[PDB]
């Protein structure tokens, strides 16, 4: 909690995503998970709503869908299981 | 370099060329340079230098490119350069005469028009889309193709020349040729960051910030420094000549005289003659192993006769005192300043830029091409591979490797998700991996792959 | 311990160079002082040059005129070196003919009249017999350097040549300061800055530029900081007296003061009494 | 962060400026999407920012050395056509600025957008693989600035000076903000030591027990701090938990201090600590004063005396030949030592008239460049110069750089220069190959599991002791010791236990090792682990780069192969020869014979071959050993090698180099083991080179995973 | 001319005194120009009170401590010096403060006269105890910026008149630096931020605007010498 603001990309702290999760790839392939549904539902938005689930959090102006997972991520909304 | 009524002796130069000043060779200009670090923007052997060698025009080059195209007879009849393309637009063509080139003089820029030349394609297969957008715009047979010739992408500059060949006109011109024309771009090339400096001494550097004149050092007489290098490379690469070049160079441009009242100094004693009294910007000459020794040109700074009022701006040991250009406060301490012969080298970064997303790809392999030349694409080789499994990162090998360079149909398929929005799909077979099972099957061995 | 005031004073040393001094200051404070105002002239003072020539015999800058041992890039770098002063905004066309064997300078050049060139001794090219000079610049006021401008921008034609512009009248700012440091701390920092111009603003008017612009941003931060009367149903006499003369409004009435409005002639004591009461009630 | 070309950038991102552009209905489709990006409108910069904002994009040099030569980052877009990178990063990317060139790539989908931004990130790789320090330090320019605002300067301006009976010391100051007063005034100088008071940064641990008791809240309170305001301000750059140093700071002390941070503070702050180091370094490094002129290069008064006194020496021992007393390689060995000790005279003198404020002297000092004898070479004397051959000139170069060479000392220079050059070219060719093979043999061996619960592993020396009694350290204990899982239980003296079996054993474990007086301990390694395919990640131990346990599907073996083939450039058979043989188990060209039995010995000069016959102390038989050469000295062991002294089973009787087969085949695997480990670490560390052991352990597991079959 | 915007100042606060001010958008190399002459002004041209000779009875030569009290005279003068006075009167003032037996000895037990301001009166300065006995005599005086001890002229008059620094400025600790956001479309101009620390006499605001009308005055001087000048638009 030392730290101040995170600029950019960083923005996340990475080590407090690291406690949520078992280790980076694991990281990794939550965030890459929920970026393709967040995509996928903001692409098909437009027809019936399907069973991916829009972003928990208020995106921002125009965020990425990988930020916008990770922010999901660090608010602990999400629950994944291993393989 | 002659007047209108002096005589010339035999051997005498008349005219200076390129590199040539009063017929010696000059390749670089004399810059007033400070061998201090500065903010880290010289940093690892960055250059620092004056937005007044952007603006005086120290340090700019003239290139000049030339551009070929020639009409040569097919087997569907002769191309012809002409002004009349099919199916453009007519502002485009407003810097092209009725010969079909481009006018003398005019400015061109990337994606320009050149040399208005079109082919005899007659017709191709025509996809009913295009039958119907044909019918529906009423175009005319439109029934040659135009590969006219286009500025390459990257560059700009005006027109100096154009020299035009035609066998019609006598002219000789390889067999099936009947026109050929050369049009020749210049481009008044100024200094910017990127550009590679250096000294007569191995001294390289690219030039990391251009700063404003105002945000520099300078003398206490005003005068701000027009080049800065780090002082952590010299001792490391033991070029200690350089800063004997840049002592020497500011005795000579601030003048020089011995005062000789009680005979002339002991380390003075050896020094030839009519070099006791040196005025201001002249030249001096250093045999490479008869040169100046370390006692005499300590001499020559001591003796360093004051620039325009009562002053002197450097100190026996050839230091000088600096204004920082930013907080304004002098410098703590005196840093060594003098002028150094610094030169251009032929590592422009406009020469050197290059980015690709789509090109060109290889005939045996579906690989993209290489160099600037063709669009490029850059070499993921072994080394990185091996740095991309260390990462543990498999996917975006995976991508760099199927469909980035290989996967035609992936190709197609990532466009069109990157355009339509959607996210990418699945990488498939690496065309290259097919290839070589062909070249496998054709040495006679069975190979193949089993699914269970 | 100083509270007085600090001055200004000037001496010239040329009709260039001059020299300010500015005491008495606070310790310390001339050199950001002097910096911020040898930073603020060197970049940000305002001038004229020329921007773009055109020489008949030409179409761009790597062509030679016939007849002149000059070269049309040389003789661009040569003009590189005029000084000028415009009055008039917009850009302005100036001409320069010559003709026969001569040197021609920046004295052959006719400027139209608001504008004035100030170094017509400086060398420009040199003709022959055959040699024939006509050339016309264009010149805009600006302020910095701004380079080329490209023919591509504007609806020039090819014999147009674009050329780099240097609005700086500035030419060489420095100074220095004299600190006294004494031990009863009526310490102070006398600041001497010296300016010399290109012989085209003097460097008293530079400075007054400087500071206008400085004091620009510093204000900045300094602003964070009715009735008609015969409604009132009069008489014959009040009602002939306010329509003849023209008193229309109460309000000029009771702005008017009882001196004020007692000076009319053939005024009635009974008029009097009634805007007495009148104003007394409203 | 990096700074990529606006042009670089949207040719780069085409497509997606393009949909971006087509969205925000600037052009009615993509071929007017497309027309307008070629043309590059006014309107495209501004989508293109957005476009940009937060897509890492992953720069690389070429060659890839390691893992870290290839790293993302988060673009801007500068004016320019040149990328700007991070000046920290130049040491990873062993990029300098005097012309090389970086490539670039972009991640397109979401797994590798992550993947970039998780992995590969800049800030996120800090610490070097191979060998543990990070590779974040601050380099030339900000070592000598951060040393030079460090630095405490003995009556200086502004100093402290206790007083009395007119006057109080007159050098104490209340806060941090009127000593900024004070140096911004005259009084007060940035390297004057003085005595303030701190209520924000933490004091050193000593001062804080026994000032403030158990409690350390000091950040809250206030205490008294002797140092100079240059550590003040470097204090107030760490973060603000962490304690005082109160040091002149070295780049060894800055290495300390980050590795400590790295060690126990999150990787952000980490980060954030050291860019801000890197810019307060990058701003006083001008403020130093630290420049070269030619007056700033001193030489040394007795010189001409020295140089008299050996030329002396040389024309007697000259002479001495002249008279025939001694042959031509015998006057060229006399020339060579006593010019050698010309040389090491000239330097001492030089050293000791150097004085330690001149700026050649704080660089060299300061770790950031060269070192002294380059200094020496600059001013004072070069000394010899070497043949086209290999071989020492008898007349050296008797004059500097300084006061210039003569035609023929600048000859004999060019040879040697020719010479180093052209060896470097090569090296560099040979250290690819070697480490070409090294990966494609150990790309096998990935971490497949947490832990395989073996109970088998390797004893480590640990700071043997002392023959007076103590335990003095030992040299290499962070390339052995460190960053490893203990096998078994650490009991003194079948006491208490002092680290349990299963830890990091990191600095406090070692600590307390060294306490409690064991020495030989034993660990756990790939060497010995028991999982079929590839190792569990306690028997690899500590992922030596993150700081932490490696992870479970970590790429080892590549891992290891970078890092030990990365330093090959750096070496100079007893260099990247010797290592190629050694990994490539060859039979070594100085062959020193191994004993079979441990025996007594006794040997016999032969007629220039040596015999020698070892006699077991038991009902064994009398080996011998008969073809060797009389170049080979003796070797020496426990002292000196005396006939008729019983030797071990596999004592090395020739001084040279053992046989990697035969000392396998006569001492088991371990003993390779050791054997391979321990030549390959002193052949690189010889350099100036330290890379981890575990590196070399997988390497030698996957080398010793066979077996020859004797019988069908 | 114009320089295509308005330039604004925005401040936001951090602690009860301690503010950050962004300077946004300036002309190119503007930043250091503006930060430097206001770094600087700030430091040295804020008038304010303070502290500059102390006398305490019980030591004439003996310079390591004081009977009663257990903290010594280098770290009373500390704490004498770190605190903070407001005084409408340019002539130097003295105060008392005394106090006896065991307690506290704060900066609340001291008697300003009137005129004269003490604005935070709960700071530890002294521990008396074992029949302690403290007596303390100070100067205040106004001035500006910071000033180091003056050898006393009365040394005679007053033998134990030791002189300490004084801190003139009410501003304590300010900081600068520069940026260069929006520079593609903007033509790289560049924001100014500074970071000012001042004590509770008074506020980052008023000291800014304080600062201002110091350096407009002055830059006014140097300019109302040609009236008809030329230079940008807000
Ligand atoms: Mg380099
Ligand atoms: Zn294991």
């Amino acid at each position: 909690g030392g730290y101040d603001t995170p600029l950019g990309i960083t923005n996340p702290p990475i080590d407090e995503l690291l406690d949520r999760v078992s280790s980076k790839y694991a990281l990794v392939i939550y965030a890459a998970k929920r970026a393709r549904q967040i995509n996928d539902y903001y692409n098909q938005l437009g027809e019936g709503i399907l069973e991916y689930v829009g972003p928990l959090v208020e995106p921002g102006l125009q965020e990425k869908p990988l930020s916008i997972a990770l922010r999901e991520i660090h608010a602990d909304l999400l629950e994944h299981t291993e393989g | 370099i002659v007047d209108a009524g002096d005589r010339v002796e035999a051997g005498q130069v008349i005219a200076d060329g390129p590199c040539t000043d009063d017929g010696e060779m000059a390749l670089g200009k004399n810059l007033l340079v400070a061998i201090m670090p500065w903010e880290g923007h010289n940093y690892e052997d960055a250059i620092i230098l004056s937005n007044r060698l952007v603006e005086e025009d120290v340090l700019t080059s003239i290139h000049i490119e030339e551009h070929e195209i020639d009409a040569r007879d097919t087997k569907l009849g002769a191309e012809e350069i002409t002004r009349d393309i099919p199916n453009i637009s007519d502002e485009v063509l407003a810097d092209l005469d009725e010969r079909g080139i481009v006018r003398i003089g005019a400015e061109v820029r990337d994606g320009d028009i050149l040399v208005g030349k079109v082919t005899p394609k007659g017709e191709t297969e025509l996809t009913p889309e295009e039958r119907l957008l044909r019918a529906i715009f009423g175009e005319k047979a439109r029934e040659v193709r135009d590969t006219s010739l286009k500025v390459p992408h990257g560059e700009s500059g005006k027109v100096i020349g154009i020299r035009v060949f035609s066998r019609e006109d006598e002219d000789e011109l390889p067999a099936g040729v009947n026109e050929l024309v050369r049009v020749y771009v210049a481009q008044k090339r100024k200094i910017s960051d990127g550009d590679k400096l250096a000294g007569r001494h191995g001294n390289k550097g690219v030039i990391g910030k251009i700063l404003p004149v105002e945000d520099m050092p300078f003398l206490a007489d005003g005068t701000p420094v027009d080049i800065i290098l780090n002082t952590h490379g010299v001792p490391r690469r033991m070029n200690i000549g350089q800063i004997l070049e840049t002592h020497l160079g500011w005795c000579a441009h601030s003048g020089w005289k011995v005062d000789a009242a009680k005979g002339v100094p002991d380390w003075a004693a050896r020094l030839p003659d009519e070099l006791l009294e040196a005025q201001p910007n002249a030249i001096v000459s250093t045999p490479v192993f008869d040169g100046a020794q370390e006692a005499e040109l300590q001499g020559l700074l001591s003796c360093t006769l004051p620039n325009r009022d009562g002053d002197v701006l450097v100190d026996a040991d050839g230091k000088a005192m600096l204004f920082d250009g930013r907080s304004g406060e002098p410098f703590p301490y005196p840093v060594t300043v003098g002028y150094m012969y610094i030169m251009k080298l032929h590592h422009l970064v406009d020469d050197k830029i290059h980015a690709r997303s789509t090109g060109p790809y290889s005939m045996i392999t579906q690989q993209p091409l290489g160099g600037k030349a063709q669009f490029g694409g850059q070499r993921f080789g072994e080394m990185e591979c091996w740095a991309m499994q260390a990462y543990g990162a498999a996917y975006t090998l995976q991508e760099l490797l199927t469909i980035k360079s290989d996967d035609t149909v992936g190709r197609v398929k990532v466009y069109e998700a990157i355009v339509k929005g959607e996210n990418i799909p699945e990488p498939g077979i690496p065309e290259s991996f097919k290839v070589l099972l062909k070249e496998l099957q054709s040495l006679c061995l069975n190979v193949e792959v089993l699914s269970s | 311990l100083i509270s007085q005031r600090p001055t200004l004073s000037e001496d010239v040393l040329t009709d260039n160079r001059s020299q300010f001094v500015i005491e008495p200051l606070e310790p310390g404070f001339g050199y950001t002082l002097g910096n911020s105002l040898r930073r603020t002239l060197l970049s940000s003072i305002p001038g004229a040059a020329v921007t773009s020539i055109r020489i008949d015999g030409v179409l761009h800058e790597f062509t030679t005129v016939p007849g002149v041992k000059e070269d049309v890039t040389e003789i661009i770098l040569n003009l590189k070196s005029l000084v000028v002063s415009s009055e008039e905004d917009e850009p302005v066309t100036m001409y320069l003919r010559k003709q026969g064997p001569g040197e021609v300078t920046a004295g052959d050049i006719v400027p139209p009249a608001g504008v004035t060139v100030h170094n017509p001794g400086m060398h420009i090219a040199t003709l022959n017999d055959k040699g024939k000079l006509e050339v016309e610049l264009v010149v805009e006021r600006g302020r910095g350097y701004v380079p080329a401008v490209q023919n591509r921008a504007s609806g020039a034609e090819i014999g147009r040549i674009p050329v780099d512009s240097i609005y700086s009248p500035v030419l060489k700012v420095t100074y220095k300061v004299d600190a006294t440091r004494v031990e009863q701390r009526t310490d102070f920092d006398k600041l001497i800055l010296d300016v010399e111009t290109k012989n085209s603003i003097s460097p008293r008017d530079a400075l007054a530029s400087a500071g206008k612009t400085l004091v620009e941003l510093f204000g900045l931060a300094r602003e964070l900081n009715a009735l008609p009367i015969d409604d009132l149903d009069l008489t014959v006499r009040s009602y002939n007296c306010l329509k003849r003369e023209g008193v229309h409004t109460v309000g000029e009435l009771v702005a008017r003061t009882e001196s004020d409005l007692l000076d009319i002639r053939n005024f009635g004591q009974k008029s009097i009494d009634e805007v007495k009461i009148k104003l007394h009630q409203l | 962060q990096c700074g990529l070309p606006k042009l670089m950038a949207l040719e780069l991102f085409k497509p997606f400026v393009m949909k971006r552009l087509v969205d925000l209905n600037h052009a009615q489709n993509i071929k007017s999407a497309k027309r307008m990006v070629e043309r590059q409108r006014p309107q495209v910069w501004d989508v293109l920012e957005e476009v940009i904002a937060e897509h890492p994009v992953l720069l690389n040099r070429a060659p890839t050395l390691h893992r870290l030569g290839i790293q993302a980052f988060e673009p801007m877009l500068v004016e320019g056509k040149a990328i700007q990178l991070h000046p920290l990063v130049c040491e990873a990317f062993n990029a300098d600025f005097d012309g090389d060139q970086m490539a670039v790539h972009l991640p397109l989908s979401a797994e590798a957008q992550a993947e970039a931004r998780i992995l590969m990130l800049s800030s996120n790789n800090i610490l070097s693989p191979a060998s543990g320090r990070p590779l974040a330090m601050p380099r030339l320019d900000m070592v000598t600035g951060l040393y030079y605002l460090t630095t405490e300067v003995p009556g200086d301006t502004g100093e402290y000076q206790p007083a009395s009976g007119d006057h109080p010391e007159t050098g104490v100051y209340s806060s941090p903000a009127e000593a900024i007063m004070a140096a911004d005034r005259g009084v007060l100088s940035v390297r004057a030591k003085i005595k303030v008071r701190l209520t924000q940064l933490r004091p050193p641990v000593e001062i804080e027990a026994e000032l403030f008791g158990h409690s350390g809240w000091q950040p809250g309170d206030a205490w008294m701090a002797e140092t100079t305001l240059g550590r003040v301000m470097f204090n107030e750059l760490l973060p603000l938990g962490y304690p005082f140093v109160n040091k002149q700071m070295h780049k060894k002390v800055q290495a300390a201090i980050i590795n400590d941070l790295a060690e126990r503070y999150p990787m952000i702050v980490v980060a954030q600590t050291v860019d801000k180091l890197k810019d307060a370094g990058f701003y006083w490094a001008t403020r130093s004063g630290v420049t070269v002129s030619m007056a700033d290069v001193l030489v040394p008064p007795r010189k001409k005396e020295i140089l008299d006194h050996y030329e002396e020496r040389a024309d007697k021992v000259e002479k001495q030949f002249q008279r025939g007393a001694l042959n031509h390689d015998e006057r060229n060995e006399a020339l060579v030592e006593i010019w050698k000790e010309a040389t090491d005279e000239v330097g001492q003198a030089l050293r000791e008239h150097y004085p330690d404020d001149n700026p050649i002297i704080t660089i060299v000092d300061s770790g950031a460049t060269g070192n002294f004898t380059q200094t020496r070479t600059l001013a004072g004397m070069k000394g010899l110069v070497t043949n086209p051959k290999g071989e020492f000139i008898p007349r050296p170069v008797k004059s500097s750089f300084r006061e210039g060479l003569t035609v023929l000392e600048y000859f004999i220079n060019t040879h040697g220069a020719r010479k180093g050059l052209a060896d470097t070219a090569l090296r560099t060719a040979d250290s690819g190959y070697l480490t070409r093979r090294l990966v494609d043999v150990s790309q096998d061996v990935i971490v497949r599991e947490h832990d395989c619960q073996t109970e088998r592993g390797i004893v480590v020396e640990l700071a043997e002791r002392a023959p007076d009694g103590t335990l003095i350290r030992d040299p290499y204990i962070e390339t052995s010791a460190y960053a490893r899982t203990l096998g078994t239980d650490a009991v003194d003296e079948a006491g208490n236990v002092i680290v349990e079996r299963g830890q990091d054993l990191g600095d406090p474990e070692i600590d307390a090792l060294l306490a409690a007086g064991i020495t030989q301990v034993k660990v756990r390694s790939v060497l010995t682990c028991a999982t079929s395919t590839g190792v569990c990640a306690t028997c690899y131990g500590r992922s030596m780069a993150t700081g932490k346990l490696v992870d479970i599907g970590e790429a080892v073996g590549i891992v290891a192969a970078q890092s030990i083939g990365e330093p090959g450039t750096q070496l100079t058979t007893g260099g990247l020869p010797r290592v190629q043989e050694l990994f490539e188990a060859r039979v070594p060209r100085g062959k020193a014979p191994i004993a079979d039995v441990t025996g007594r010995v006794r040997l016999e000069d032969g007629e220039r071959f040596y015999k020698i016959t070892i006699v077991p102390d038991d009902g064994g038989e009398e080996v011998v050993y008969d073809k060797i050469s009389k170049r080979q000295r003796l070797r020496v062991f426990k002292r000196v090698l005396s006939d008729g002294d019983h030797v071990e089973v596999g004592q090395q009787l020739m001084e040279g180099s053992a046989d990697p087969h035969e000392v396998l085949r006569v001492q088991g695997p371990r003993e390779v083991q050791i054997h391979l480990v321990r030549e390959v670490q002193e052949v690189y560390r010889a350099q100036g080179v330290s890379i981890h052991d575990k590196h070399i352990e997988v390497i030698v597991r996957q080398m010793l995973r066979r077996v020859t079959i004797i019988d069908s």
